[PDB]
């Protein structure tokens, strides 16, 4: 009748933990071009039948804002970089003189591989299916896996590029929706495209080469946005939504950038956000029938890196046509708050930290180890 | 079976599932069990990563049913020892803990004590082995 | 707090620290929770304040764990608590002019 | 050895000797063994065929070692019961199937009676059990 | 655990430790275990070789575990026996074996005895089992 202490083995249990994961691509190998070149001798070929288990009635916590599958993916990133798009002067301080590197910048062809994570021998990945996992609450639908969706590393700034879409509706995700300190990652529910171009026509200026434009489809930013503001009209009920331009800071931060080739775009997204939304509808983008948004672009050749403290020179763009054709799928958006918000709250565009933007793809993995071991009442005695 | 849980070293049941529901469904299933009732390089390369994986898992089951010897439960699934359970590690009866909890619930519920309870443990089988010796005169 | 007191035309630098040295994010935000300053990734942001075209930072050292927030040509409406935000931690300098 | 009866799990002998032929066969290997006394893809695809074969027999063998000690007979290669032989199962006597049969005429002599024999031993087993919890009070 | 001694099979200790000290550390060691506290050809050849000695490994740790049986130590690393010492065969005492001789030079000293020694090991199970069948009756 007394409770005995009873050792059991093979029990289902895991515990959150931390381990080295590897990658797989599907790589060619042979196109020159810097992603398939580094994952020939980094990734593997993926899975020619990967499985997922349900887990029926399993509750597991995420966060995505404390996932360290984002580290390693962050480390491999740069390393991926500095193998590859090699400026011509790299300048770093060094606490505090300057470092300087110079080196050749041969032009290179570079262009994203969705790249797949993988657990090695003793890990597995836990996977979160709700279409409405805010990032750190409970998931009631968990799934195990080997490795994740293939995420194309693109880095960028203020608009998300590539990656993947939300399931149903646009998901808006904050480690703290109200303290005016955090990204927030708004996932679309549909892409918005994005055509940026150079097209073989430019002259030089001096005392022209490094302009060049993006035409966003008009009618898909209005919507996006109205859907938008109703995710934020029910987070903030009582007050206008405002989107404004950038408040200031480094150009990386302040335009939008990406990179096709060794082409950097900085963009101005100045067109994109300066406009009062009054609940779900509103004007600012008045319908004149042109039905394209179109950004200014530049090409720099001296740029702030995002890898760390310091500044880079680049070679001088290409003679002939840049062409780029992207997906916008997320924003990245931060709050203008304050005691004197007087009815409104302002969102502007943010980013420059590449690990939200890793975030965005992964907040849905967490990877697990299995723990076996248990101990539990009985009613059993041993014999001595 | 050994696929329980969605894993190796799940083989005690699936995740979910109740403590006392898992022990059940393990028995008939162990009955059921003893009654007996596209070629790419990425083949080579995961059949490779497959193997690693069971190759490893079953390294770490002989291990540690070795290992457990320490508390007088070498070789053994489910065990049982002479400690009493002292309450305080948990309020909970036997039907509440088994028919009621999973095994993660479980583990979260008395984790402040394993230490504790491993420690008392091994305490116990030294004391059997040397009580046994003993007699043995 | 720790005060800090400059005078009209004058440069302060106010600092917050922490123990890691490399790859911290900080925020720096006045007593009406206003954004001035902060880090996003290597890059230095700045909020919708009146200090946008005076307050600046040290980037060099920030891996040193050391995120100053440099107020040049300051005048009598500077005056104000600042307060850092740094990893989870807060610390506050009250600048007088 | 593990060889005989040229395969995994052919362990207590070879095919076509008789059920005591094999036992006694079995023992003087046994003391033997403990007193201890070119490069094509297609070595690739092979290695790794031969690698899953061997690995599955383990991963087979270990889960049967468990499962029986719902009989009371883990960790073991032969066992030994208190279930009757009930007779009618089989007619001939010790000497007569060890001697004369093997392995597979003795399957064939009993297949009709398995099912009712493993039910026989489940049920001795939990009544074992049983005896010895209420004798331990 | 299973790396000490650098390799598999070395599972006692460390080459070069006295039998005593390998003895010791091995406890601690498995308390803390149970306590829980770049591609190229070339990698799909050796992940292969590596494999094939690590099935080998656990394939022979499992057949001599079962070996052992004819001993009356199956399922064991550490077993005891009815064996008397004999004196003889080593004139040292348990002391100075444990304490200041490595497990070769332990093995130097009596290796003109062991399969004496593994023959009286045999007896000793024969007549036990013997003993054990008469007193059941
Ligand atoms: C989101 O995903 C999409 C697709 O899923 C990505 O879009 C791709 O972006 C790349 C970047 O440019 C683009 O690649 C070009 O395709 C052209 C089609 O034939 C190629 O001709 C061109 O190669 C030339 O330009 C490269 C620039 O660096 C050179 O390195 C290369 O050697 C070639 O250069 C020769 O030709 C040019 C012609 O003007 C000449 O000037 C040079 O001197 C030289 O002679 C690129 O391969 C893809 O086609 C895009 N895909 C699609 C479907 O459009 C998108 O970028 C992702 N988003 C982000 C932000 O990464
Ligand atoms: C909004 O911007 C888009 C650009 O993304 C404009 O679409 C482009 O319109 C031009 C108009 O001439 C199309 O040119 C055509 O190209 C084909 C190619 O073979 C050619 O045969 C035709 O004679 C003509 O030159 C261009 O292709 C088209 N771009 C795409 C991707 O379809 C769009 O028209 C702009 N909207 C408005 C209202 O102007
Ligand atoms: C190919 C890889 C295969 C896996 C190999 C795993 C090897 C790991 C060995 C771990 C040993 C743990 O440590 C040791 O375990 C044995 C297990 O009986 C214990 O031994 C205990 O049981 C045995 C048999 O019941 C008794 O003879 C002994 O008197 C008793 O103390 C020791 O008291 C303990 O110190
Ligand atoms: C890496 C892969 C390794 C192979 C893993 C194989 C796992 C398979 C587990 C099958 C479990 C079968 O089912 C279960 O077995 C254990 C085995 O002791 C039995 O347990 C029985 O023996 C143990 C120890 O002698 C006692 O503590 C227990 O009181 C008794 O009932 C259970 O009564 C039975 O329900
Ligand atoms: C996938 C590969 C896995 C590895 C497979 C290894 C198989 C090797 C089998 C070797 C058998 C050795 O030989 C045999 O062992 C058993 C082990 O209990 C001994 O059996 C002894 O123990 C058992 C259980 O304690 C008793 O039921 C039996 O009465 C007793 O004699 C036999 O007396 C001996 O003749
Ligand atoms: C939990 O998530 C899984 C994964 O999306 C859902 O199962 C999928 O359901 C679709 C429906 O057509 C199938 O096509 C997929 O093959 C299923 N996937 C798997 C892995 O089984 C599942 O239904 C979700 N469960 C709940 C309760 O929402
Ligand atoms: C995600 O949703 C969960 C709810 O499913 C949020 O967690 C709740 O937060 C409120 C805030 O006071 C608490 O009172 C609840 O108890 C929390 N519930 C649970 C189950 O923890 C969570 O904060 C949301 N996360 C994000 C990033 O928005
Ligand atoms: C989210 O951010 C808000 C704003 O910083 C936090 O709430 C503040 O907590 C401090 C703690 O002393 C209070 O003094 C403030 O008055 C609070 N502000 C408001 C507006 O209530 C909030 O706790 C944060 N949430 C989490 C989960 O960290
Ligand atoms: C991006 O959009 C602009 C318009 O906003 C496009 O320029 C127009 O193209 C049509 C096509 O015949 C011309 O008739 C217009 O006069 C152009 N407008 C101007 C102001 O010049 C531009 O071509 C689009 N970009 C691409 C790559 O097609
Ligand atoms: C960017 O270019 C793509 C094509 O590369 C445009 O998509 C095409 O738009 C025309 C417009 O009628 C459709 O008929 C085509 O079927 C579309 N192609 C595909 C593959 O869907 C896209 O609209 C361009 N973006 C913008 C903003 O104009
Ligand atoms: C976008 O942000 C800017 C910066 O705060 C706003 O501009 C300020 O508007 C107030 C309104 O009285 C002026 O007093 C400030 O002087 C303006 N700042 C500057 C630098 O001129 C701008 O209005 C915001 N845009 C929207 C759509 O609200
Ligand atoms: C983005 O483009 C807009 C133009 O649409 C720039 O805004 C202009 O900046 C000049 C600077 O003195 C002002 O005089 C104009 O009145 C501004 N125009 C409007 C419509 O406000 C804007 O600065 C550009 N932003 C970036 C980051 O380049
Ligand atoms: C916000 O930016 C948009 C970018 O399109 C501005 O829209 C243009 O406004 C001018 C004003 O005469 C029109 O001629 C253009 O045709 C508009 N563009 C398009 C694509 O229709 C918009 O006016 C700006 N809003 C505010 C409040 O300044
Ligand atoms: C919409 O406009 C009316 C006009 O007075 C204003 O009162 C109301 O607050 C506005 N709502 C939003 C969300 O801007
Ligand atoms: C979005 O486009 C539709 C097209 O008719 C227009 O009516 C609506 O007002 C637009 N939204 C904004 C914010 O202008
Ligand atoms: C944008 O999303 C659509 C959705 O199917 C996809 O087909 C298209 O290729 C995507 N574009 C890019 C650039 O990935
Ligand atoms: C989940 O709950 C349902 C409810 O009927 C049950 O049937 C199912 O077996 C449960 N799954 C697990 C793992 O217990
Ligand atoms: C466990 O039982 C002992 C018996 O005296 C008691 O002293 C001890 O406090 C109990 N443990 C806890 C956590 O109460
Ligand atoms: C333990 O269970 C008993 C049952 O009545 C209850 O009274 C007691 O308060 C429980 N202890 C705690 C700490 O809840
Ligand atoms: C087959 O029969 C011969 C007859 O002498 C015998 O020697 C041999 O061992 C037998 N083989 C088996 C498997 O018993
Ligand atoms: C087995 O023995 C029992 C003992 O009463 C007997 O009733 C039963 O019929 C026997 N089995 C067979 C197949 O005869
Ligand atoms: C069983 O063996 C005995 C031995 O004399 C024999 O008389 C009897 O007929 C046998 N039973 C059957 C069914 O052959
Ligand atoms: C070798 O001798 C040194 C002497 O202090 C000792 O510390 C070390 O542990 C010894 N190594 C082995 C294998 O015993
Ligand atoms: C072992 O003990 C027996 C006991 O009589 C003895 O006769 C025998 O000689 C001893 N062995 C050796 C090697 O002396
Ligand atoms: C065995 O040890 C004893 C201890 O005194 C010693 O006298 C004897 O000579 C030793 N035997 C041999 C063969 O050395």
């Amino acid at each position: 009748a007394k409770k005995w202490v009873t050792v059991y083995y093979g029990v289902p249990v895991w515990k959150e933990a931390t381990t080295t994961l590897f990658c797989a691509s599907d790589a060619k190998a042979y196109d020159t071009e810097v992603h398939n070149v580094w994952a020939t001798h980094a990734c593997v070929p993926t899975d020619p039948n990967p499985q997922e288990i349900v887990l029926g009635n399993v509750t597991e916590n995420f966060n995505m804002w404390k996932n360290n599958m984002v580290e390693q993916m962050h480390e491999d990133i740069i390393s991926l970089w500095d193998q590859s798009l090699k400026p011509c002067v790299k300048l770093t301080p060094l606490c505090c003189n300057t470092s300087v590197i110079t080196q050749a910048c041969p032009k290179v062809s570079f262009e994203p591989i969705p790249i797949h994570y993988c657990a090695p021998a003793g890990f597995a990945i836990l996977k979160c299916n709700s279409k409405t996992f805010n990032g750190s609450g409970p998931c009631t639908n968990v799934s195990t896996v080997q490795c994740t969706h293939g995420i194309r590393p693109v880095v960028s700034t203020q608009l998300l590029l590539n990656g993947s879409l939300a399931e149903e509706e646009i998901v808006i995700r904050s480690e703290n929706i109200t303290d005016n300190a955090k990204t927030i990652i708004v996932q679309l529910n549909e892409a918005v495209e994005i055509n940026c171009t150079r097209p073989n026509n430019n002259t030089r200026k001096s005392i022209n080469i490094r302009q060049a434009h993006c035409n966003i489809s008009k009618a898909r930013w209005n919507e996006t946005l109205g859907q938008i503001v109703a995710k934020l009209e029910e987070q903030f009920p009582n007050k206008t939504i405002i989107f404004n331009h950038s408040s200031g800071g480094d150009p990386e931060i302040v335009t939008h950038s990406f990179n096709c080739g060794g082409e950097f775009f900085y963009c101005n997204t100045t067109p994109l956000f300066n406009s009062t939304w009054n609940n779900t509808r509103t004007d600012d983008y008045p319908t004149g029938g042109e039905q394209n948004i179109t950004l200014q672009c530049r090409i720099k050749q001296i740029i702030n890196m995002w890898q760390g403290v310091g500044k880079a020179m680049y070679a001088p763009p290409i003679r002939g046509q840049i062409r780029c054709s992207s997906n916008i799928t997320g924003l990245l958006l931060t709050r203008d708050g304050g005691r004197d918000q007087n009815g409104t709250e302002t969102f502007r565009p943010g980013g420059g930290n590449m690990r939200d933007n890793w975030r965005s793809e992964l907040y849905k993995y967490k990877v697990v180890k299995i723990e076996p071991l248990g101990i539990a009442p009985t009613a059993c005695k041993r014999r001595v | 079976a050994v696929g329980l849980g969605a894993f190796i070293l799940g083989f005690l049941g699936a995740a979910g599932s109740t403590m006392g529901a898992a022990s059940m469904a393990l028995t008939v299933q162990a009955r059921l069990l003893l009654s007996g009732i596209q070629h790419m390089l990425q083949l080579t390369v995961w059949g490779i990563k497959q193997l690693q994986a069971r190759v490893l898992a079953v390294e770490r089951y002989l291990r540690d049913q070795q290992l457990l010897g320490i508390w007088g439960c070498s070789g053994k699934i489910i065990c049982c020892t002479n400690v009493p359970w002292n309450d305080s590690w948990s309020n909970k009866t036997i039907n509440e803990i088994w028919d009621n909890m999973t095994w993660m619930q479980w583990e979260k519920e008395i984790d402040n004590y394993t230490q504790h309870i491993y420690t008392l443990l091994e305490v116990s089988q030294i004391q059997q082995e040397k009580n046994e010796q003993e007699l043995l005169e | 707090k720790k005060v800090v007191l400059g005078k009209k035309g004058d440069t302060v630098e106010l600092t917050c620290t922490a123990s890691q040295k490399k790859s911290i994010q900080f925020h720096w935000k006045n007593s009406n929770q206003i954004k001035i300053l902060g880090n996003q990734g290597s890059f230095l942001t700045k909020g919708p304040s009146k200090l946008n075209d005076r307050a600046d930072s040290r980037r060099s050292l920030w891996d040193q764990g050391n995120f100053p927030l440099i107020i040049k040509n300051l005048k009598i409406e500077d005056s104000d608590t600042y307060i850092c935000e740094v990893e989870d931690q807060k610390e506050e300098v009250q600048l007088l002019v």
